[PDB]
């Protein structure tokens, strides 16, 4: 049995009326406070929110334009963490347009080096992945390995190895990871493992071994070959002591 | 807490209960026909209580009890409606009137009690008043309060129980009739004025010195102590206000409210009072046994609550004073472990045909005397099993007299094991 | 005698009763088109409220024999059976201050609650009279729901989620209700509903919400059960267990 | 700056009558609520035809005695929706007042304290007057206090107790009430003054010169000291000018709140010295709690005198009884006398058996000497639960039989606190 079956509670009478000025102020600490408040006040009390005839996409689009856009990093990691409040509050929700409306935004920010940050950010990217199984972020995660910046290479890298450790879709085979696995999959994972930086690399070599232990080691098989029997080895190193 | 529905049941029920009214409509200056001929604002101040008309229902299985009633002399004012008769009587069977006969008008009566009760303000509670040696006072009585009570839980259960005593019928099978509804009246009534026969007798007999009294003779003490009792709830006061405070604080514990009641000065039927008596003698008839209407011995036990109704103009300094004296230089005889356990009030309006009165309402152990009397009576005829085929015939089970005779008996030694407690 | 069942007179009333009850233990086990207190099972549904004290309780003890009488086959029209029967029996019986009144109206229930495939059917029926004036009525019948719970359990019961629900949402109101037994009886009920779940989820949705000394009984009371977080074996089975357990 | 005076049962209510009628007098506003004349909106606000209304709340779960002030003298000075009442009372039971009748109206109690609240701009807190021994005083003001705590904690809560006393007593279980409302109320109220009826009987039966007072002889009586106390938040004075300072002053213990109150003169209506009166503050027969001092010690005291003073005979008058008095005070205590002036005159009220005096004073002091008091309501409540009398009254009502046993052990740990403050 799921403890979920608790009743809903309502946030929109929650919120005050200096809290739009606030949020888009030119004063760091005004917008901090905003969020700040309606997170320690509003969110972080309650265990389950209102899923019938509530929008918060009206909320949740804002959340995302300080993520991406807002300078002060502090404001960023209250943000996230609010972000993830609703993910994991409000399960079941997040289809598509709360999903998509902060996936990207996200996955921008894990450009943040920060520890506190990058805490904040990945794991409220674990929340939306959590809820949107492989939606809009399968597609979206590869893009951003993709990236020119060096840390949301090695930071989606290492969503797409968080995401594949909990992937347990529905179905004896078919599912999207194989439709997309050689065409898209393994040809993004492999432009990680062949990276200028070893930080770098050894992040694919662990999201390549997290691969194989979902797809079989001998399925992919092709493309190890036309690997360097040097990166071979440190692919298997982690083969073996990854799980699922 | 407004409003008091007023029921009496039975012919005593109906007898005590037509009296009672007599006295209380003279005092609030109503006539029969139910008009205001009073001359003072004491009066009509919390008339609202048990008027309207009386908010009085009157019931009985006797039929004839119906006409008894309206050729008295107030029996003009009460509603036709709530007359409530039946048929047949229940002739001193307690199960008739508690399981077949009584049963079957029970329900017309509590549509009629459901009506007075719909168009009151603010309910305080009931009040019911009857015999225990009979079969429709105690055995409908009896079934009507845990109709009641089931039916009206938030509200105060208040009834006027006269007690059979040889000396009034001697009829055996009311040790049985007694028993039975003392078992009940224990779990479904929060406060009992226990009125003993014997005692009524022995009062008419050796105090006002008549040979022979009659139910007349008895039922003149009863209603003016049912007035004396009922003065803090019919007239502006601050002690004892309404039902509710009062049970609280007079019963300790639930089971332990049965209430000796005896107030002063005891006058004959419209004798002549020449000389008003002065607040130390009224004091002076509290331990005074002869003015006890309970036939009990307060001497022999101990009092846990008590509660003084000083009726007439006097020195309201002189009442605490004597109080105050008669409590501690008798101080063995109250409870220790209850401080503050006695409470005086006065009223200033007498009651008629008095300059001054006082009434003695008292919770005290004493009254297991009482209640040993009603259990050797019924265990003697138990023991040998006389009559029980009337009520066994009518659904009784055998068992119920040995329940009802245990549970008397552990409240007689609930009694006995508070006189013998101590505070140390 | 069998239209005598609803005679003007008690006492011929009674006699029926304990006639059916004679019928029902010597009757034949296959049954009499005679034995027709089934197909109109508004017939006990009036018994049982017979307005008389002493022939309502022969009428239990007859419609008792009568409810174990029908433990063969066939007989799957047992849901028609709750419908009509338990709302009666709880609201006057359980209700009721005579000892055997009402001992027999609850072991009724118990054997009603095994026609069932599970308790929901009856639970959801017997639920309304806790919000009833008398509290007596739902001191007992929170004692009763208490107890189809210690012996039966939840089991093959369509979406629990909602039951859950639909009995944990007035009990804040009954353990704050004025009766002493009225809510000594609630917190019986609680640890039989954590008797059968974790402390986890009551203490999440419940306990917060009580008197803190009440939520300090109830966790000494859990310090005195002894055993497994789900009884591993129910006090008693369903029709259709006990069966499947023989075939 | 604004506060909320609240009233419950028949005591809080009926106080309430003689102080509000006694401010009337002192601020020369009228019955009707006209004023042919700042510091006193503190406690009254405004209407736009020049009309001033009381903020106050009166609360009674009976009609009876509330009913009498919508059609008495002052029926027109307060709004109707001021003045609440329900139907059945508690009747004398704590738990009634608190837990079976208190819920069916604490909402609509508590709603229309918000409409006076939002009438105000800085609210400071609130004053409470209610009963011990009764069910309504107990139960429904500790009810109302929990749930003040909540929706404005954040700000000052003072209580004004009657403490019980035989000579008036309505009921046998005043001490359970008792014990139980200052059990709950203990951790919600900052500070709280006691009155002992007794005391207030005594000098009513001395210095007043009535054989058997009657209620409004106690309870103008009790105004007139209940004024002497809030006069320094009604003309702005120097001493006690805000709830705040009142703990300030006089709290150096957030549980031990209960100051002795003394008050001089009382002259009968059938003039003294500034020095006569300060020495009848330091004797036990004019003070509102029966105990004394001079068997505990001093954890802080204050002079608020009013009238014709001159601020030099004050400090002859202190440095007298400073040298001719041993009044012992604690080691970590400010050994000096705090004090107030007011030059307003003690105003009465017209046919009042208390006399104009020309000067007057109330000396509020917390000695702990006044735990003399909580001993005496235990020991009578110990008497009756060691043998679980009346228990059943408030067990049957919604309430545990444990919180007797909560409640005395706070009690307990509060005679302890009281002593070790004392050695
Ligand atoms: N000094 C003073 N004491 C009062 C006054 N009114 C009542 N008391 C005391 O307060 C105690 C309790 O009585 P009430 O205050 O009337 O009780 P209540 O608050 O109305 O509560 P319930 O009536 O039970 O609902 C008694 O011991 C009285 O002595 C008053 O006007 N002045
Ligand atoms: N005091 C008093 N007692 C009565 C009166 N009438 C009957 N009793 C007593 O009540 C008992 C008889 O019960 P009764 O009320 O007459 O029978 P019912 O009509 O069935 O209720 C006996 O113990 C009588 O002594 C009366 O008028 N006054
Ligand atoms: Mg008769
Ligand atoms: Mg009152």
């Amino acid at each position: 049995d799921p403890f979920e079956l608790l009743p809903p509670s309502v946030i929109l009478d929650k919120f005050p009326a200096d809290f739009q000025t606030r949020i888009s102020s030119t004063k760091w600490k005004d917008r901090v406070e905003a969020l700040e408040e309606i997170h320690n006040n509003v969110l972080k009390p309650v265990k389950k929110l209102a899923h019938k005839n509530q929008d918060y996409s009206d909320y949740l689009r804002v959340l995302a334009n300080v993520i991406q856009k807002d300078a002060n990093v502090q404001a960023v990691t209250i943000a996230a963490n609010s972000v993830q409040l609703l993910c994991n509050s409000l399960r079941s929700n997040f289809t598509r347009s709360y999903g998509a409306i902060v996936l990207v935004p996200l996955l921008e920010r894990t450009k943040e080096k920060k520890p506190s940050v990058n805490e904040a950010i990945c794991s409220a990217l674990d929340a939306v992945a959590t809820y949107c199984g492989f939606d809009d972020c399968l597609e979206e995660t590869l893009n951003y390995m993709k990236h020119k910046t060096p840390q949301v290479r090695i930071e989606c890298t290492k969503f797409l190895t968080r995401m594949l450790q909990g992937w347990k879709s529905d179905g004896p085979l078919q599912n999207q990871l194989l439709f997309k696995l050689l065409p898209e999959v393994t040809t993004a994972v492999l432009k990680i493992v062949n990276d200028t930086q070893p930080t770098t690399r050894n992040t694919g070599f662990e999201c390549f071994a997290t691969l194989m232990k979902l797809v079989g080691e001998r399925e992919l098989a092709d493309p190890l070959e036309k690997l360097d029997n040097l990166k071979k080895k440190k692919i298997y190193e982690y083969y073996e002591k990854v799980e699922v | 807490m407004r409003e008091i529905v007023h029921i009496q049941a039975g012919q005593c029920g109906n007898q005590i209960g037509a009296k009672f009214w007599e006295v209380i409509s003279d005092e609030h200056g109503i006539d029969p026909t139910g008009s205001y001929h009073g001359d003072s604002d004491l009066q009509l101040e919390r008339i609202n209580v048990y008027y309207n008309v009386p908010r009085a229902i009157l019931v009985d299985l006797e039929p004839g009890t119906m006409d008894s009633v309206r050729s008295g002399p107030f029996g003009q004012i009460f509603r036709p409606d709530n007359f409530v008769f039946g048929q047949s009587g229940a002739g001193n069977n307690w199960a008739k009137g508690h399981y077949t006969e009584g049963a079957e008008l029970v329900d017309s009566v509590l549509d009629v009690v459901r009506k007075e009760s719909e168009s009151c303000d603010c309910l305080q509670g009931f009040q019911l008043t009857h015999s225990l040696g009979g079969g429709t006072g105690s055995g409908m009585g009896t079934l009507l309060i845990s109709k009641i009570r089931e039916e009206y839980p938030d509200r105060i259960m208040n009834t006027f129980s006269v007690v059979p005593s040889p000396k009034v019928s001697d009829t055996v099978v009311e040790p049985y009739n007694a028993t039975l509804s003392v078992h009940q009246l224990v779990e479904n009534t929060d406060e009992t004025y226990c009125i003993d026969n014997e005692a009524l007798y022995d009062i008419c007999f050796r105090t006002l010195k008549l040979t022979t009294p009659t139910y007349g003779d008895l039922n003149h003490l009863v209603s003016a102590t049912m007035s004396g009792v009922t003065t803090c709830l019919r007239f502006p006061g601050q002690l004892n206000a309404d039902l509710r405070k009062l049970a609280v604080n007079m019963v300790p514990f639930p089971r332990l409210h049965f209430f000796m009641p005896g107030f002063a000065p005891l006058t004959s039927r419209g004798s002549q009072q020449y000389r008003a008596l002065t607040v130390p003698e009224l004091t002076q008839q509290m331990f005074d046994a002869k003015n006890m209407m309970a036939a009990c011995d307060p001497r022999h036990g101990r009092y846990l609550t008590v509660a003084a109704v000083f009726r007439g103009r006097m020195s309201m300094k002189e009442v605490d004073e004597q109080m105050l004296n008669v409590q501690n230089k008798n101080s063995s005889y109250f409870v220790e472990w209850i401080p503050n356990n006695v409470k005086t009030a006065v009223c200033d309006i007498p009651p008629r045909g008095l300059k001054m009165s006082a009434t003695f309402i008292g919770n005290s152990t004493a009254i297991q005397e009482l209640f040993k009397r009603i259990s050797e009576q019924f265990t003697a005829m138990f023991r040998r099993k006389a009559f029980l085929h009337w009520y066994t015939g009518e659904g009784m089970d055998e068992m119920e007299f040995t329940e009802a005779e245990s549970n008397m008996n552990d409240l007689v030694s609930e009694y006995q094991q508070y006189q013998d407690a101590t505070a140390d | 005698l069998e239209q005598r069942a609803s005679h003007k007179v008690w006492k011929a009333r009674l006699n029926a009763y304990q006639e059916l009850n004679n019928l029902f233990t010597k009757s034949s086990v296959i049954p009499n088109d005679v034995a027709n207190y089934w197909l109109d099972p508004e017939l006990f549904a009036s018994y049982i409220v017979d307005s008389n004290v002493v022939a309502q309780e022969n009428a239990i003890i007859a419609l008792h024999t009568l409810l174990e009488y029908i433990s063969q086959v066939p007989n799957v029209s047992t849901s028609k059976l709750r419908l009509q029967w338990i709302p009666p029996l709880v609201e006057k019986g359980l209700s009721s201050s005579r000892a055997a009144t009402k001992a027999k109206a609850t072991d009724c229930i118990m054997l009603l609650t095994q026609s069932d495939t599970s308790i929901q059917q009856t639970v959801n029926l017997m639920l309304p009279s806790l919000s009833n004036k008398l509290p007596r009525l739902v001191s007992s019948c929170v004692k009763c729901l208490a107890t189809i719970i210690e012996e039966f359990g939840f089991i093959n019961v369509s979406d629990i989620n909602i039951l859950l629900s639909e009995i944990l949402e007035p009990l804040p109101k009954l353990s704050s209700h004025a009766d002493r037994n009225v809510r000594s009886e609630t917190m019986n009920l609680i640890l039989q509903i954590y008797k059968w779940f974790g402390k986890e989820l009551l203490q999440e949705l419940l306990l917060e919400k009580l008197k803190p000394i009440q939520q300090r009984d109830l966790s000494r009371m859990f310090e005195k059960y002894e055993g497994t977080i789900p009884p591993k074996q129910q006090p008693r089975l369903f029709q259709w267990q006990k069966e499947q357990e023989q075939e | 700056r604004e506060c909320i005076s609240i009233h419950v049962g028949q005591a809080g209510v009926q106080i309430g009558n003689a102080c509000w009628e006694l401010y009337c007098l002192e601020h020369g506003i009228q019955p009707d609520g006209q004023m042919p004349s700042d510091s006193f909106n503190t406690f009254f606000s405004e209407t736009g035809a020049g009309k001033h209304v009381p903020r106050a709340v009166f609360v009674d779960l009976e009609p009876t005695v509330i009913d009498e002030v919508r059609t008495g003298t002052y029926r027109q000075l307060f709004h109707p929706e001021q003045l609440i009442t329900g139907k059945e009372d508690a009747a004398n039971n704590y738990a009634r007042g608190h837990y079976t009748i208190g819920k069916e109206i604490i909402d609509l109690v508590l709603d229309r304290i918000r409409k006076l609240a939002d009438q105000c701009t800085g609210l400071q807190g609130f004053s409470v007057f209610h009963s011990f021994g009764g069910g309504t005083g107990s139960g429904f003001t500790s009810l109302l206090m929990e749930r003040l705590s909540v929706d404005y904690g954040k700000k000052s809560k003072l209580e004004f107790s009657i403490y019980p006393a035989p000579q008036v007593s309505t009921a046998v279980v005043e001490p359970y009430n008792s014990i139980l409302t200052t059990h709950t109320t203990l951790e919600h109220s900052d500070c709280a003054f006691m009155v002992d009826n007794e005391a207030i009987y005594d000098i009513c039966r001395r210095n007043l010169d009535i054989e058997r007072p009657t209620y409004t002889n106690l309870n103008r009586l009790i105004g007139q000291i209940v004024s002497s106390i809030t006069a320094s938040l009604r003309f702005d004075g120097a001493l006690n000018v805000d709830l705040t300072e009142f703990q300030t002053n006089l709290v150096p213990y957030p549980r031990a709140h209960f100051p002795l109150a003394t008050y001089a003169p009382v002259i009968s209506a059938e003039q003294l010295s500034v020095a006569e009166i300060t020495n009848a503050c330091f004797e036990p027969a004019n003070q509102m709690v029966k105990c004394d001092p001079r068997h505990g010690k001093y954890m802080a005291c204050c002079l608020l005198y009013r009238g014709d003073v001159v601020p030099k005979d004050v400090n002859a008058a202190i440095a007298t009884i400073k040298t001719k008095r041993t009044i012992q005070f604690v080691d970590w205590c400010p050994t000096g006398f705090k004090v107030g002036i007011n030059y307003e005159p003690p105003t009465v009220v017209p046919g009042g058996d208390l006399a104009k005096v020309q000067r007057a004073v109330c000396m509020l002091s917390n000695t702990t000497a006044i735990a003399e008091a909580w001993a005496r309501l235990d020991h009578k409540f110990d008497l009756m639960y060691a043998k679980r009398a009346f228990v059943h009254w408030y067990v049957g009502e919604g309430m545990e039989e444990g919180e007797f046993s909560e409640a005395r052990e706070d009690m307990a740990a509060l005679e302890k606190d009281y002593e070790e403050v004392g050695v």
